């Protein structure tokens, strides 16, 4: 009883600690910024190769090639440039809900409801893909799943915890637990040194990957939250969650610098990104369609619907040229 | 009280980070947000010239 | 990967003979072939090409309408069927590996090939040379020039640098002019722009002495090079 | 005078009407549904057929009016080719609709693997293609005449000119109001028997009237096909059986006939189409 | 233009026909979830037929073409990976009959069935429920009284009525009764004669679905 108290006591001790360097008032410190207008997207490609909805898509390095995931038990490699299909590769566990592909080019890794992650080699002999490591020992289900290097790979899994594997022996090399939910997101740092996870908790923590211990929790959410994406900087990222809310956090401040959201918004979000400049936001609802918020002033700027079912996913290439989003309508479009 | 243990740790070596007002903290994100605008083709649209799609 | 080729033998003018590939160790199903056929003592000559599935087929044109090319591929097979022989077509035929995507390396691996004696608008590539002293440890340059521009409105120049040691099948060292092929040491360099092209070994060693082939892939048919001869 | 006046006013209300109705009818399955299902793909034929049989009203309609034949040879023989192809491609239509629905309701198991778009596609192709088999003779046989001052289109026949014509007449008798109506009777019939000891469909008010609804819109459909074509038929019949001397009232009873079968085509879109329950949750 | 790009066009097009054949092969077929209690009588009814975190199980019965998902072996937030199993054909619920004493079960399995059945995803879905360890209830009914878990039952305590009292009590649970169905069936270790239950209720699920997709409905 004595030991909660203290635990009670340490938490507002924090709390005020926080407090008393907050004299942000950000809007009052940017409000002079004249604003970006309005901003008109229309689609530019349609990839018309999926017979169910989609789950995952992910850009890669080179910024033509993606990767994309469905329940039809298949995930096929998209030619964005020509729209032609590059593989198509036949996966056991048709209940997959995330993909990877390797910053290098050469793997893909995709998980899902099968508490299990597989991992496909890309560029060999012989011809088509094959299967080069399975990955076991979760309990829960795959929520994400990111790249590190060509034989580091970072997983969350559905059973409140998170490890750091290798492909070349399949071992869990670190485990981070600390959280009391399921976690549903995960986000790499421009750097790979730290990373950040996103749980049932409606709380966000940050880990690194070196020592294995968590550094900082933010919270501030009312709900369970299921997009997190880092600041192009480094220092900041937003979440998006089912409070119909996204908002920014920042590391060194350790608190709340931001929040989106509108009257007429009641729905929840299932992916968040950042423009390469970081002066866009692109939100992903379930309202079939998703809008674009000027991340330093909190004012809509405009509207991208051209989707007949909630949006899964979405990203933006490395160079920031495009940006793809795809939906349970089973198609993907290309924006620019 | 294992795990209860293992939290009180957790709050205390959590709780000395050195934080920077956010006057300071709020100026750096604007002042990457200005210096990059050129380089962001979907805040400034392009020709179609370099436009790839 | 392992590739055989059957059929040979000595035939008399206008008979006929079939030619059998046989291809192992690989996904035959998903790759094209090619039949490139060699002089006695003269350079490489494209003959027919087979796409994937059997949709598309390709001929030479001094061997349009007396030769015929098909693929098993339950069997893994590959075959030619030759009618009408000259005394011209005495060579050894080689199968060729083929794979088209984005990304890919084409013509990557070449069949030992099989013997066979007979008892008695195009683009043309240029090479500037025909044989060169070479001592080891030091860095030479070879030279190709091609009638056209090979440069595409993509940004694509298709050129592919071939080497045949003595007595061995040629194997792929360069495609599309500026990447190296897997297994390749990074000795070797490309570079160029439309229409001349130019080949660069550093600190070359041993074994590295043969024919050097300069050959365009911008359309049909594909014509090959002279060929380039290093010797100590 | 009076009578060819209401004549073509009728001809022109009903050549409008179903035309503006079939257009309609084809601008929202192209625009909205795009292809969703094997019965978008009948429908959309089906709206194709009969406004290229009723657009060509109009022009006997003005041979009626006139008098005589202006348009000439090759317009006569495409206007009579159009208009003894569309009527079989219709019914040969209205047939594989009621089919498909039989076997995707008696037997499920099968329409698990026959129904699928591109046999809709096959299916079409067949209809159109036997279609034409009787729709190119007439073309190939039709011509004009040039009476003592008048020009009519009439179809002069190889040498037995009665045997042959009775044996054109029967034939499109047999092979367009015994047949189809068997059929399609027959379906209907099997499918309310089968569907009348459903679970889903019987236990309640709610389900009930379901059950109501779908066998009122089949007999509706059924006799609007009956009331629609027996009258042509039975006056063909008539005509060609009694010698039925020239008189005010044979000009205006075929005239009627003839009208009887636009307004079928008129009537058929607006019953299958109109109230169909994809069409009214995308209204809705 | 398209130098060799029409190699690459070609191997698309190649590829789309095979994901078109694979996508028509795997819409020939008819998905099943089972759900229940925890280790109610799930186990013997994968047993009776042919037959990590889920285990799919293939079987075949007058051909026509089953596959059942036991999704009972995971651990972790239902409704976050609930809506991936929209769509399905038919849902199969499995509760002890004889539990109705032991400890309470009968209640939590009321309120597990009366979420399952008015979730926001299962609107349209029929409900296949089958009542297991029948033979186990004859004898325990007769010494324990049924009104131990059910306080308002008044009625003599014999096996035909009282089974027919459970079975209404799990049926009316329902709030759409005008669109979705609930098919009730008894069953025990053997009498193996469930699989034609099945059948009969996915023929008519598919029934519906065609009339659906016909425009009648
Ligand atoms: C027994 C059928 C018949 O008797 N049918 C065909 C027919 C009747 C009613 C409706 C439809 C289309 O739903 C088809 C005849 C009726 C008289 N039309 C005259 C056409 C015509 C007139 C003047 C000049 C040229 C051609 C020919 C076909």
């Amino acid at each position: 009883d004595q030991l909660r108290q203290e635990a009670e006591q340490l938490k507002n001790q924090i709390r005020d600690a926080r407090k008393a360097c907050a004299d942000a008032t950000l809007s009052q410190i940017t409000n002079n910024i004249d604003p970006v207008g309005r901003i008109q997207m229309r689609t530019r490609r349609t990839l018309r190769g999926h017979l169910a909805k989609i789950y995952a898509m992910h850009w890669g390095t080179d910024s033509r090639l993606l990767v994309s995931a469905s329940q039809d038990g298949k995930l096929i490699i998209w030619d964005s440039y020509t729209t032609n299909k590059v593989h198509a590769i036949p996966l056991r566990s048709s209940w997959v809900m995330t993909c990877a592909y390797a910053p290098s080019g050469n793997y893909v890794a995709c998980g899902g409801l099968d508490n299990i992650c597989s991992i496909y080699n890309l560029k060999t002999r012989e011809g088509n893909v094959r299967v080069s490591r399975e990955l076991a020992g979760h309990t829960g289900y795959l929520s994400c799943c990111r790249f590190l290097d060509d034989n580091q790979i970072v997983t969350s899994s559905g059973d409140t915890t998170c490890a750091l594997w290798d492909i070349e022996t399949g071992q869990q090399t670190t485990t981070f637990t600390g959280h009391t939910g399921d976690v549903m997101s995960l986000s790499l740092a421009p750097d790979t040194r730290l990373f950040v996870s996103g749980a049932c908790d409606a709380s966000a923590k940050l880990w690194d990957v070196r020592e294995g211990m968590c550094r900082q929790t933010f919270t501030g959410h009312e709900s369970d939250i299921n997009a997190i994406c880092f600041f192009p900087n480094g220092n900041a990222f937003a979440t998006g969650s089912d409070d119909a809310t996204c908002r920014l956090f920042d590391l060194r401040a350790d608190q709340e610098l931001m929040t989106y959201s509108h009257d007429n918004i009641i729905c929840g979000i299932t992916s968040v990104s950042f423009s390469k400049s970081g002066r866009l936001l692109l939100a992903g609802y379930d309202d079939f369609n998703c809008n674009v918020w000027d991340a330093l002033k909190a004012d809509r700027a405009g509207v991208l619907a051209g989707h007949d079912n909630r949006v899964s996913c979405l990203g933006v290439t490395d160079d920031g040229m495009a940006v793809a989003t795809g939906s349970w309508d089973s198609f993907l479009k290309i924006w620019n | 009280i294992a795990q209860a243990r293992k939290l009180v740790e957790q709050l205390k070596m959590e709780a000395n980070i050195d934080r920077i007002k956010v006057s300071k903290a709020a100026a750096d994100l604007m002042a990457y947000c200005e210096a990059h605008a050129k380089e962001d083709p979907l805040l400034t649209p392009v020709p179609a010239s370099e436009n790839p799609f | 990967v392992q590739l055989v080729e059957s059929g040979g033998g000595l035939v008399q003018p206008g008979g006929s003979r079939k030619l059998s590939c046989s291809a192992s160790g690989f996904a035959f199903s998903s790759f094209g072939m090619h039949w490139v056929r060699q002089a006695p003592e003269k350079g490489l000559e494209w003959v027919a090409y087979i796409s994937s599935g059997s949709g598309t087929i390709y001929y030479a044109d001094t061997v349009k309408g007396r030769f015929t090319i098909s693929r098993d591929d339950p069997k893994n097979t590959l075959f030619l069927q030759m009618t009408s022989l000259r005394s011209e077509d005495t060579a050894m035929y080689y199968c060729v590996r083929s794979i088209y995507y984005y990304g890919s390396s084409p013509f990557d691996f070449w069949g030992q090939g099989t013997t066979l004696t007979v008892s008695s608008s195009d683009i043309v590539m240029t090479q500037a040379t025909s044989s060169v002293p070479v001592t080891p440890g030091e860095s030479v340059s070879i030279s190709c020039r091609s009638s056209k521009s090979l440069l595409h409105s993509n940004g694509n120049t298709y050129l592919y640098w071939f080497l045949q040691r003595p007595g061995q099948s040629p194997q792929l060292l360069i495609y599309r002019m500026s990447n190296l092929a897997s297994g390749v040491p990074d000795r070797f360099s490309g570079s160029g722009s439309g229409t001349a092209f130019t080949l660069t070994i550093s600190r070359l060693e041993a074994e590295d002495v043969g024919v050097y082939y300069c050959m365009q892939h911008l359309e049909y048919p594909l014509t090959f090079g002279a060929g380039t001869k290093l010797e100590l | 005078m009076v009578t060819a006046i209401t004549i073509m006013a009728l001809y022109s209300i009903v050549c409008v009407v179903g035309l503006f109705g079939n257009f309609l009818v084809m601008y929202v399955i192209v625009r909205y549904t795009k292809m969703k299902t094997a019965t978008n793909i009948y429908i959309f034929n089906l709206a194709l057929a009969d406004a290229l049989a009723t657009s060509t009203l109009p022009f006997q309609s003005v041979n009626y009016l006139m008098g005589t034949w202006p348009f000439g040879n090759i317009l006569c023989k495409i206007v009579i080719s159009i208009d003894y192809y569309n009527m079989f491609t219709s019914i040969f239509t209205l047939c594989t609709m009621s089919v498909d629905r039989y076997i995707a309701v008696c037997h499920p198991v099968k329409a698990l693997d026959f129904r699928t778009p591109r046999n809709a596609k096959i299916v079409n192709v067949c209809n159109w293609i036997l279609s034409s088999a009787i729709g190119l003779p007439v073309m190939f046989m039709a011509t004009t005449k040039y009476r003592q001052g008048s020009i009519d289109c009439t179809l002069t026949f190889s040498h037995p000119t009665w045997y042959w014509e009775n044996l054109l007449k029967i034939c499109v008798f047999i092979f367009a109001f015994i047949m189809p109506v068997l059929i399609i009777t027959v379906c209907y019939g099997l499918m309310i028997l089968r569907l009348k000891s459903v679970r889903m469909l019987s236990g309640s008010k709610e389900k009930d009237r379901n059950l109501r609804r779908i066998t009122r819109m089949v007999l509706v459909v059924v006799a609007v096909f009956i009331v629609c074509w027996t009258p042509i038929h039975i006056y063909v019949i008539i005509k060609a059986l009694i010698t039925i001397p020239e008189t005010t009232f044979q000009t205006v009873s075929w005239h009627f006939c003839i009208a009887l079968g636009y307004t079928n085509s008129c009537l058929n879109p607006v019953l299958y189409a109109f109230l169909d329950e994809n069409f009214k949750r995308c209204f809705r | 233009l398209s130098a060799e790009d029409k190699a690459a066009v070609e191997r698309s097009k190649m590829i789309d026909r095979n994901l078109r054949e694979d996508g028509e092969k795997a819409a020939r077929e008819v998905k099943l979830l089972l759900l229940g209690a925890g280790e109610s009588g799930k186990s013997t009814i994968v047993k009776q037929m042919k037959i990590t975190g889920i285990v799919e199980t293939h079987f075949t019965f007058k051909d026509l073409h089953f596959k059942m998902f036991d999704v009972g072996g995971q651990r972790s937030e239902r409704k976050k990976w609930i809506h991936c199993f929209e769509g399905v054909t038919a849902i199969i619920f499995c509760v002890a009959l004889s539990d109705y004493d032991l400890v309470n079960r009968m209640h939590e399995s009321m309120k597990l069935f009366d979420s399952i059945c008015n979730n926001k995803w299962f609107t349209d879905t029929s409900i296949i429920l089958f009542l297991n360890k029948k033979d186990l209830f004859e004898e325990k009914i007769k010494k324990s009284p049924l009104t131990i878990c059910y306080p308002e039952y008044a009625g003599s305590n014999t096996y035909e009525e009282a089974a027919a009292y459970i079975q209404c009590q799990f049926e009316d649970l329902n709030k759409r009764k005008d669109t979705k169905e609930i098919y009730t069936h008894f069953t025990c270790a053997t009498d193996t004669k469930n699989v034609q239950f099945v059948f009969d209720a996915v023929t008519d699920v598919i029934i519906k679905n065609n009339l659906k997709d016909c425009g009648l409905f």
